[PDB]
């Protein structure tokens, strides 16, 4: 790996300059190069590794969707079915490396919860990404749904309903059944249990704690306004 | 629809 | 090159499709693949071929800077020198593409005052760039100067003083001379006389050019007060 | 300082 020569703590701090620089490319290569060491991730490092792809990849789905709605009028030359697969191409690739990441050995060797289930939720994530350009579509949801599922079953058993890795572990997972699953009931139903139970734990926590938790159920209500 | 932010 | 392959048409066609995806990368390399392909370019394509690279350097000044503020607070490890290092030498590949794209040949090729002006404005701003983060730096601070220098003797002999080129050749002259070449009253000076003599040809504009013309005056105006 | 846009 071309990041192989550079010391640990050094891809730390240089993926915190370059989130810093917004350089979210740079970013995810320092935070792989650091995964790549084979120590487990402190949860500052978990968060740093999540933006920097999720950033990556979300210019990507965003260009991929601008592309896809060009192709989908065209076919009310093949250049713009040969752009769009050449972005589907790199989005595809940089899930497949988060994926590899998460296998090797990120999640068999997290044991505590709330590393369990971020890096099952990430491994959610990126199959929905890859599930939302798929046309091993049937196969690729399952993969989401599997890696969503048993991060639901450990944070249901291991983590307060106001945790915010179990809520934005929710969140994603009924959006995953609303655009991806073709499941608007299982989505509301999730999101308004989870939503009302997280409202019952908030009495808990501290005032930066409630902070951290309410930001997450708001946009539960928000996906809840959108959906009904 | 809304998704999760990448820090938690 | 790579894209030596595919044609220019379909190059062209691309590089539009990447700009309405914000993909200025891809953007830049196929408005390079185009220019290789040895044809002048049109004014379309000149304007093309301008909104990648400044879009692609742009984003990497905005990076440059914020690490170099970083860097000089840290001296009032090696990492983040190392990092700024690493973004200012992509930078200036950039620039040596753009300028070695100008040098071969489109610069030579270029016997309209439209495109000869368009491209000598854009090898006085990547010299420009290249300046901002040279520590060489007297040799490349009069590279820019001379390049904008042959672009105003050309335009002011050639165009009308509103032409956009030249208005947006003026404020740029103006901020090499404010920013980089420490002379900021030449830079008051040719900014005041630029929006005055833009301001008094007005008058034989169409509604449409008129529109074009003001909104570079307006950036001329704002510089003053800035500078004033 | 603001310079030019890149289209002109
Ligand atoms: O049976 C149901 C009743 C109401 C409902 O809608 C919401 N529930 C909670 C919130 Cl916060 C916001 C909304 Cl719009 C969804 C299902
Ligand atoms: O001798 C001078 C007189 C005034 C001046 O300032 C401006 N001139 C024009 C505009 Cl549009 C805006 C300004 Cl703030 C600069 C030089
Ligand atoms: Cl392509
Ligand atoms: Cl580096
Ligand atoms: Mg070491
Ligand atoms: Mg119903
Ligand atoms: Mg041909
Ligand atoms: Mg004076």
């Amino acid at each position: 790996g071309a990041m192989g020569s550079m010391e640990r703590a050094s891809l730390i701090q240089k993926a915190k300059l370059a989130e810093q620089a917004e350089r979210y490319e740079d970013m995810a290569a320092f935070m792989k190069g650091a995964v790549e060491k084979g120590e487990e991730l402190s949860c500052e490092e978990r968060n740093l590794l999540s933006v920097a792809y999720k950033n990556v990849v979300g210019g990507q789905r965003a260009a991929w969707r601008v592309l896809s709605s060009i192709e989908q009028k065209s076919n009310e030359g093949p250049e713009v079915r040969e752009y769009r697969e050449k972005v589907e191409t790199e989005l595809q690739g940089v899930c497949d490396t988060v994926l590899g990441l998460l296998d090797s050995h990120l999640i068999k060797e997290a044991g505590d919860a709330e590393s369990r289930v971020f890096y099952l939720k990430m491994k959610g994530d990126y199959y929905r990404y890859l599930a939302e350009v798929a046309t091993d579509k049937k196969r690729i949801i399952d993969s989401a749904r599997s890696a969503y599922q048993e991060a639901m079953d450990i944070s249901k058993k291991e983590m307060p309903p106001t945790n915010p890795i179990r809520l934005g572990l929710a969140l994603n997972f009924s959006v995953f059944h609303y655009e991806i699953a073709n499941s608007p009931e299982e989505a509301i139903s999730l999101a308004k249990t989870t939503f009302d139970e997280a409202m019952a734990d908030l009495h808990t926590l501290s005032e930066d704690s409630y902070k951290d938790s309410t930001l997450i159920m708001q946009l539960l209500r928000d996906n809840l306004t959108l959906w009904t | 629809s809304h998704s999760s932010p990448a820090s938690l």
